[PDB]
């Protein structure tokens, strides 16, 4: 009977782990540290970020319309099976299913607000924006999680082997729910390839 | 002919059938855990000349399988194994009844019963001694099978050691040559943000609005723009910084030391254990050689006792039969002593190939996951020096811009002329071109090709070659239409930087 | 086996914009309603159950 | 069966083995040579169809020669010999015995045994009246085939008739065509013969030694004319040969001797064309009067052999009887029966010698016809070598009126083909000047820009936005107008403006040269 409280958690960590994303494509560009850390780094790449800052927020925005659906049709479901009687009308139910109101707010006022501050920016660049065709939220997760993992091999490899396991998990966490969104097989496939080497490696470790 | 393959940490044969040669590795694998209860994970297989098993080539391209040349079988349970291994023997109590026998035989009196058991014990005896020579020999030639196990096992890690030393010098090269370019990339990199603030102002013409040159950049290969770019170079660079390279290096260097350990390759005292085992192995042939001798000459001092009824020979040959059955009993005793020496021979071959072989896996991992690591560094390595390269190309991207918009726009002047230039050719070379056509199908006509077309007047069949009649194929149809007016506009908004490579005809 | 892990993980393959611009505010409308309806429920969620 | 053959004129069948099949026409003449004996140029054979046999071929071919149907052969010397054939008279020797010893048997009392011997004359005389119409109905053969052998010949004469008739109505075609083409082919030789008095002053130029490329120097003052060259192609023929032979022609040609030659040719056609000579009157009826009396062969047999048989049988009877009443009764009527078949037996030969007459005199009215026959085939042979003769000088004279109507406008073309070689010799000059001039500008054009663009692709070939911002920086331009045009009119022989001022001023061509 419960089982459906997993899908609905599911759903909310996925979000989660989207709006982590989303954030992370803002005005802060995610820079590295350490001594290791080029001083000219935060010259260099800050500027050219500031120069083409718009684009990122073009991206956060397709990120917070994606999270904003897949929190709408999760909540949804819930409203369906609650009306009907096919879901237990409280205890837990109730926690997961305000959570994720909660989080659906905070997506659609995010998405209203960068489509408010970037009203003018697709007003002057709509003549380029014909050729582009559309960035879509599946590929910036799946390039986020692919990214993320590649970091963390390398940090594991070079003796930064403990906080590479949240890094995975995180990233499993993503392309679990990466796979429910695409439909194309051959895309799934690749989906499916990476989580599978994910999981091998968590085993491992 | 018949496939045979080796446990070389304990030294036990693996035989199968043919079925298998027109299989492959993998079914081979299967084949050992199903047959003799081997994991399939455990299996590390090795041919002698040091090739490792992939799993795809059938296993006679993999030249072995006699039973002088089998394939090798490392067992990477018994490797996990701190303890080695136990071996197993012949046994019979055939050999301590026999003993026990003699002993008897010997305090039995003097009557043809006795005799008669005497020679039955001695010809046994010949047999027990040609199976003890049998057995020591199998278990040599095992040995002599044991160390080609290891010296196939030494070629593959004498084969992975140069590998890895020409990896490590490989990436050493190529991070001297990043290393004495750290400035020069670091200059290109700041030469890209200045090109980029420059890009930021460059108009973007209607080659296809508030749009730069520096959008449309961005726009392409997303979401891998100029500023993925530059952070992934600066990540790279940040990873391969020589306070984390050159440590790393020596810790490399370190492992092809310890793979340079040569007491470890190397066999000490085999030549000792060959030179004593195999002069054991004739001692024991001579020996069984005695046996069969004296076992012959029991057989006749028999027929000489059974025949000779005389009372005072029984007891003498008797006698003789006492000193002769001491004889075999030495013999015997000696031919066990081969027996245990063989034995403990293959014991000791088998715990010393375990340590061995217990370092040698230690350093091959090491120095796999060694190689491992520099193959991921190399990658970083030329991935960063390719993205330097197309750091460049955005660094000259805005000059370019313009030089090709002056070119552009020149083309179309070009054309512009050159289509007048064809079209007043073309009009003269159709006049002139149909005027003389028109004379000389005239004179043909009135000449008919009939009364002196060839006879007196000679080759009047000939016309102009209609040389600029058609005007010239199409060109420049792709350029985009950048006119002049688009020109003036960049030259009144672009910065000055570009500008010099705009002021110009 | 972290090597062949990151080996694969080298280069894993890869998987109009106006269009999807000029849906935006019918897509924001109908986000702002779904807010209201699932607000206007939740504020009816009081109820003790369990299954 | 056997092959056969028929002398028609003496009404004579000849008898073959069909054996002879092997064996050609000229072998059959040869063979008539061999059985009988007549020189082979008196013989003339034809067949039932009217073919006259050609010596080439076998008899296999024809289909006809058989016992009923042999081929009519005549002996042409004979019909051209003065005498009307006689008869090749059969020597009938029976007739005398019959005739005297019929009158033995008359002259003796009609006792029973001279009635009895009589029956024995009867027995010879009687029985050989079979054999004498016999011979009647091998004479029965002789008119029948004598009739399809007139006609066959008839055949013969009227297939001549119609090739004549064809080829005097081809000749009148020809010459109705001629009718015109008489004052037209005047009028082209007075224009030959003005071309010729042309042809002088208008001189063969210098340029000869181009014309004949070979020679040039290859052979290793005369003001040589178009004459001596228009003449000298065609070496033998004159030229004023040529009008000589048309003058000749048209003499020969002429209507005012052609004209009575066509209406003595319109005569032959007549005369072969005499539907009297080649009918003969009355001939059906003469041989159904031949055909009714070769019947009372028949009856009159149905009388005689009757009686004849009845009196040997009743005399063999009456005579082993020996009844003297019945003897001297009995024979006596037989032997007044035996006298009207005497009357019976003479009126057989009257009937044979009626059948004789009719034969001689069909022969002889046959004689003449074949006279007739033969002066009309020889006319009619005459008549066709002259016509074929005839219409070989006209088809000569409608050749040679388009050669003369070729070579007479070779002053005209002359003039055409020097004007003309100059025109093109100059406009060469002048396209020549012009392509340089066009195709080093247009060099100048292309090495220029081509220059300046791979200049430019050098600096634009390593940058970001090649082919992905910036389309078609690499085309080219079209390379028109870069090489000079390929060559043309090098055949024209070195015609200079000077040779066709050689020729204007003192060559009188009438003007036409003039540019």
């Amino acid at each position: 009977h419960t089982e459906i409280l997993r899908g609905l958690r599911f759903t909310l960590l996925f979000v989660q782990h989207v709006l982590e994303i989303a954030a992370l494509k803002g005005s802060a560009s995610e820079a590295a540290g350490g001594p290791e850390y080029q001083l000219q780094e935060s010259v260099v790449a800050d500027q050219i970020s500031l120069l083409s800052r718009e684009w990122g927020f073009a991206e956060q925005l397709v990120l917070y319309l994606k999270v904003a659906e897949l929190l709408s049709s999760g909540l949804q479901s819930a409203i369906d099976q609650i009306r009907a009687g096919k879901l237990c009308l409280s205890s837990t139910v109730k926690q997961v299913v305000r959570r994720l109101n909660e989080l659906y707010k905070a997506s659609v006022v995010s998405c209203q607000g960068l489509s408010l501050r970037l009203q003018r920016f697709f007003l002057d660049k709509q003549r380029l924006l014909d050729r582009i065709h559309s960035i879509t939220a599946e590929r910036l997760i799946f390039s986020h999680a692919v990214q993320m993992v590649q970091s963390a091999a390398l940090d594991e490899m070079f003796q930064h082997r403990e906080g590479c396991v949240p890094r995975y998990h995180k990233a499993l966490l993503l392309l679990e729910g990466l796979q429910h969104m695409l439909s194309d097989q051959a895309d799934i496939e690749n989906v499916t390839k990476c989580k599978l080497c994910i999981e091998r490696r968590l085993s491992a470790l | 002919m018949k496939l045979y393959v080796f446990l070389v940490n304990t030294g036990t044969t693996l035989t199968f059938d043919t079925e298998l040669t027109v299989q492959t590795v993998a079914d081979l694998k299967h084949a050992i855990q199903s047959k003799y209860k081997i994991a399939i994970q455990h299996q590390v297989l090795v041919v002698n000349g040091g090739e490792c098993m992939a799993a795809d080539r059938r296993v006679c391209t993999y030249s072995a399988g006699t039973d002088t040349n089998p394939i090798f079988l490392f067992n990477k349970e018994m490797i996990l194994c701190d303890r080695p291994p136990a071996i197993p023997k012949t046994t019979f109590s055939t050999e301590n009844d026999m003993e026990i026998k003699v002993e008897e035989s010997l305090m039995m009196p003097a009557v043809f019963h006795t005799v008669a058991s005497r020679t039955q014990l001695a010809l046994e005896m010949y047999e027990v001694a040609k199976k003890l020579c049998s057995f020591c020999e199998g278990l040599v030639h095992d040995e002599h099978l044991q160390h080609q196990g290891w010296a196939a096992i030494m070629a593959n890690l004498e084969d992975c050691s140069n590998s890895y030393q020409k990896l490590l010098f490989k990436f050493e090269s190529i991070y001297s040559n990043y290393l004495q370019s750290i400035e020069d990339i670091k200059l290109k990199l700041t030469h890209l943000g200045t090109a980029v603030s420059v890009m930021a102002k460059i108009p973007l013409l209607e080659c296809l609005f508030n749009v730069s040159l520096l959008d449309w950049i961005n726009v392409q290969d997303r979401p891998n723009d100029v500023e993925s770019l530059v952070r992934k170079c600066f990540d790279s660079m940040s990873r391969l910084d020589p306070r984390i390279i050159r440590p790393f290096i020596a810790e490399c260097r370190q492992t092809i030391a310890k793979l340079d350990n040569q007491n470890m390759k190397a066999i000490k005292g085999l030549e000792d254990r060959l030179y004593a085992l195999d002069q054991m192995i004739a001692s024991c042939g001579r020996l069984v050689n005695e046996q069969k001798e004296l076992a012959q000459g029991f057989l006749a001092n028999q027929k000489r006792a059974e025949n000779l009824k005389d009372a005072s020979v029984l007891p003498d040959l008797c006698l003789s039969h006492a000193n002769q059955l001491m004889i075999m009993l030495q013999n015997h005793r000696k031919l066990l002593d081969i027996k245990q020496k063989c034995t403990t021979a293959k014991q000791e071959l088998a715990n010393n190939l375990h340590v061995r072989l217990k370092w040698c896996c230690f350093v091959m991992l090491h120095a796999d996951q060694d190689g491992e690591k520099l193959q991921a560094l190399l990658r970083l390595v030329i991935e960063l020096l390719e993205r330097v390269k197309i750091v460049e190309a955005l660094s000259t991207v805005p000059q370019m811009y313009c030089l090709a918009v002056v070119e552009v726009v020149r083309r179309k002047m070009f054309i512009k002329h050159y289509r007048e230039w064809a079209g007043a050719l073309v009009k003269d070379g159709k006049r002139l071109y149909e005027a003389e056509k028109s004379k000389r199908e005239s004179f043909g006509k009135l000449f008919r090709k009939s009364f002196l077309r060839n006879r007196l007047f000679r080759g009047l069949d000939s016309w102009p070659p209609s040389f600029c009649t058609q005007k010239p194929r199409k060109f420049d149809c792709e350029l985009p239409d950048i006119s002049l007016k688009d020109l003036q506009f960049l030259q009144s908004f672009c910065p000055s930087e570009v500008q010099p490579f705009l002021r110009v005809p | 086996d972290l090597g062949t892990f990151y080996r694969e993980f080298q280069n894993p393959p890869q998987l109009s914009m106006a269009e999807d611009l000029d849906s935006l505010p019918e897509k924001l409308a109908v986000h702002e309603k779904n807010v209201r309806e699932f607000d206007a429920f939740v504020e009816t969620l009081q109820g003790s159950d369990e299954a």
